[PDB]
């Protein structure tokens, strides 16, 4: 059957280039017309750009049109994307589409893209803050802006984790990473119990321990 | 340009249909097709030109075409069918593809329910620390769908806003955040700030100001 492999991709600090590869390897490619396709977390599919099966014409989308350059090479079945002055909304994933062969308006075979990531930063901690609580009101801790991914949550080390979520967090223009943690209790119980957040990054080699307090202020 | 709903939603076996609408720039002269998103595996060609399937497509998945508008319906939604979709068509003004707001079409397998919305203000250290991030605590929504954005006094805005996308959690429900950073004294200024969840219809405007 069909195959299209990505590949090619991952962090780079803006501005220099990075180029992406698509292989193709289940028919007659030279003779395929090819498509970029890239979907930023959540947000949806965005078209990019579309070259001819000998690599003639190609459409670029205004959204790029110049900042990328989309070349291929069919000795190789490889498919090319050249990114140069990678601005940070590029953050996204890469889709590699090949058109259908009588309707280029029609991409039936897709492969997993290749994650891209225009985020300039290296190793960085939290930034703790207290949501003030105010049924029964809820609270929580604000994390923000750290660069490795991976970062866990607590709250008053484990002391019933029912009535807590902690939410993913989300990659800011500042190429930092950002997420908050929220808690539900007896607004009857203010000023009796001691609500605190176990924070931890990794890659930073950081645990916190904020201790949130009902907003007596305004 | 090109909108589809964010939602749709119906029963382990019923019908649906989700829409897509444009202008005479696309859509309504050239061909339209539709793809379908599950959660992180790649995109899969649904329907073509309009009404067509690829060997491989049942019958239920149909599409039709009314003026500068396309539909997608759906009969005897089956679990597996539950993913995202996209409307797309080629735009002979832009000279460029273009493709859709994107729909979740979610195949019910629990009661609806409203989203539980709790904008927290700025935290005084924060703050201090010439800052401003305001948060809006969104949960237990069944249709793990929602639509979230920004309202500085009357004008809105999302000059600085980042939502993250729905994820369910324990209790069998979505739950996702929103985040409107600011400058501290853009938050002193600007007399009013509202977080907005609209969600099935019904929207819910949560405001909260400097005082």
């Amino acid at each position: 059957g069909v195959q299209l492999v990505e590949s090619g991709g991952g962090v780079v600090q803006p501005g220099r280039s990075l180029r992406l590869s698509c292989a193709a390897s289940g028919f007659t490619f030279s003779t395929y017309a090819m498509h970029w396709v890239r979907q930023a977390p959540g947000k949806g599919l965005e078209w990019v750009a579309i070259i001819s099966y000998d690599g003639s014409k190609k459409y670029y989308a205004d959204s790029v049109k110049g900042r990328f350059t989309i070349s291929r090479d069919n000795s190789k079945n490889t498919l090319y994307l050249q990114m140069n002055s990678l601005r940070a909304e590029d953050t996204a994933v890469y889709y590699c589409a090949r058109a259908s062969i009588a309707a280029a308006r029609v991409l039936d075979y897709w492969g997993r893209g290749t994650m891209v990531t225009v985020s300039s930063a290296s190793t960085k901690g939290p930034s703790v803050f207290p949501l003030a609580p105010s049924g029964t009101a809820a609270l929580g801790c604000l994390v923000k802006d750290y660069f490795p991914e991976p970062v866990t949550v607590s709250w008053n080390s484990g002391a019933l984790t029912s009535g807590v979520h902690t939410f993913p967090a989300v990659l800011q223009s500042s190429g930092l990473y950002s997420l908050s943690s929220v808690v539900t209790v007896p607004s009857s119980s203010l000023g009796t119990q001691t609500y605190i957040c176990n924070v931890n990054h990794k890659p930073s080699n950081t645990k916190v321990d904020k201790k949130v307090e009902p907003k007596s202020c305004d | 340009v090109l909108t589809q709903p964010p939602s749709v939603s119906a029963a382990p076996g019923q019908k649906v249909t989700i829409s897509c609408s444009g202008s005479t720039s696309n859509i309504g002269n050239n061909y339209v097709s539709w793809y379908q998103q599950h959660p992180g595996k790649a995109p899969k060609l649904m329907i073509y030109d309009v009404s067509k399937r690829p060997s491989g497509v049942p019958d239920r998945f149909s599409g039709s075409k009314s003026g500068n508008s396309a539909s997608l319906d759906i009969s005897g939604l089956q679990s597996e069918d539950e993913a995202d979709y996209y409307c797309a068509a080629w735009d002979d003004s832009l000279s460029e593809f273009l493709f859709g707001t994107g729909t979740k079409l979610t195949v019910l397998g629990q009661p609806k329910a409203a989203p539980s919305v709790t904008l927290f203000p700025p935290s005084s250290e924060e703050l201090q620390a010439n800052k401003a991030t305001l948060v809006c605590l969104i949960s237990d929504f069944y249709p793990g769908a929602v639509t979230v954005a920004w309202k500085a006094d009357s004008s809105p805005v999302k000059a600085g806003v980042e939502t993250t996308t729905p994820s369910k959690q324990s209790n069998n429900k979505y739950a996702a955040s929103s985040y409107l950073s600011l400058t501290p004294e853009q938050w002193k200024s600007h007399k009013s700030y509202s977080c907005q969840v609209t969600h099935e219809g019904s929207t819910v405007e949560k405001t909260v100001a400097p005082t």
